[PDB]
């Protein structure tokens, strides 16, 4: 699977 | 900076034998790009392409391809438009490359 | 041995055409296996390799959701990125994101990476130790201070040292059949005349996997890069790759030139010559 949490820049 | 292009068959070209015509476009950015595969200057229809991906340098790459059967007299090419090209770029298939 | 799990995520804004476009492509080594595209007829995570054609609905819904959610996050991010840069909605912009984990020969975690790029230029990188972020800019500073402060490295580090690794193993298993097979290149040399003085010798490597390969020419048993040419490795389109190397030779000297091919799928390196 892909990373579960994507940063808010 | 500008898109690199390679035209080639999937299998070693042999007249009258069905094959695949590839146009590997890569090294570009941004991602909007117009890639047509031509048969005698005539845009071929229903060409498919891989999912959009990119290299470590962030530049993108795609593989456009279509079934095809090479003749001795038929000619094929890859025409590419992109914002970083002042004019549409054109490379023709050479079964030797 | 060496193996890797990698994803590449792209989000491209279209300002009066709704929400930006969002694509995710997944690789195990040089094999793509999943993809998500919010423009495809089915805007879901979908299998792109045969050995994923079975996976339960549960895996798919999970991944479709993860990608979707990220799309949203990225939508907000494209708007924030435009304020750090003093940008209007006039044009379209790209946010890129890549991450992956790599196993060493023992089959255990050896390295993890994750980064962000805005409009094709580095923006934010997770550090090599996976503990903090570095604004690879000075305009990405707010993003750096905000992610370091909220301790976001830690969630990525967990994913990259654990989850990513765990899953890398499930995928190898699910695809051992083909994923661990090393397909050696079919080599041959062709002769293309330029004139009466010279001709091109072209050494072909075809249908091999993985993509990693080395093609070199030697003359009289010495390394030879003069009047050499090597194309970028390309995908055959059938899962395998191609590549060729070229050397300009004087008429009647061809037998002096040998091509050498190194590949993981060859028991030993192969030596080629033009048969005339």
């Amino acid at each position: 699977v892909m990373a579960p949490r994507a940063l808010l820049l | 900076r500008t898109p690199k292009i390679q035209v080639y068959s999937r299998h070693p070209a042999e007249n009258g034998k069905s094959n695949f015509l590839n146009c590997y476009v890569s090294g570009f950015h941004p991602s909007d790009i117009e890639v047509d595969l031509l048969k005698n200057g005539e845009r071929i229809e229903k060409v498919e392409h891989s999912d959009l991906s990119f290299s470590k340098d962030w530049s993108f790459y795609l593989l456009y391809y279509t079934e095809f059967t090479p003749t001795e007299k038929d000619e094929y090419a890859c025409r590419v438009n992109h914002v970083t090209l002042s004019q549409p770029k054109i490379v023709k298939w050479d079964r030797d490359m | 041995g060496s193996h890797s799990l990698k994803y590449f995520h792209t989000s491209v804004s279209r300002p009066g055409r709704g929400e930006p476009r969002f694509i995710s492509v997944g690789y195990v080594d040089d094999t793509q296996f999943v993809r998500f595209d919010n423009d495809a007829a089915s805007p879901r995570m979908v299998p792109r390799a045969p050995w994923m054609e079975q996976e339960g609905s549960e895996y798919w819904d999970r991944e479709t959701r993860s990608a979707r959610d990220t799309a949203q996050i990225f939508r907000v991010n494209l708007r924030t990125l435009r304020g750090y840069y003093n940008q209007s909605e006039a044009g379209s912009h790209t946010l890129q994101w890549m991450h992956g984990c790599e196993l060493g020969p023992d089959r255990r975690f050896l390295r993890g990476y994750e980064q962000f790029a805005y409009d094709g230029k580095d923006y934010l990188t997770l550090n090599e130790d996976l503990r903090s972020w570095t604004a690879v800019d000075t305009a990405a500073q707010i993003s750096e201070q905000k992610s370091n402060d909220a301790s976001e490295a830690e969630h990525q580090r967990a994913y990259l040292e654990d989850t990513c690794v765990e899953w890398l193993h499930k995928y190898l298993e699910k695809g051992k059949e083909t994923l661990l097979h090393l397909e050696p290149p079919k080599t041959h040399v062709t002769h293309h005349p330029i004139s009466d003085h010279e001709a091109t010798l072209r050494c072909w490597a075809l249908g091999f996997y993985p993509a990693e390969i080395t093609l070199t020419w030697q003359q009289d048993g010495e390394g030879h890069t003069q009047d050499t040419e090597l194309v970028e490795t390309r995908p055959a389109g059938d899962g395998t790759f191609q590549k060729w190397a070229a050397v300009v030779v004087p008429s009647g000297e061809e037998q002096r030139y040998t091509c050498h091919v190194q590949h993981e799928g060859l028991p030993e390196p192969v030596t080629l010559r033009w048969k005339p």
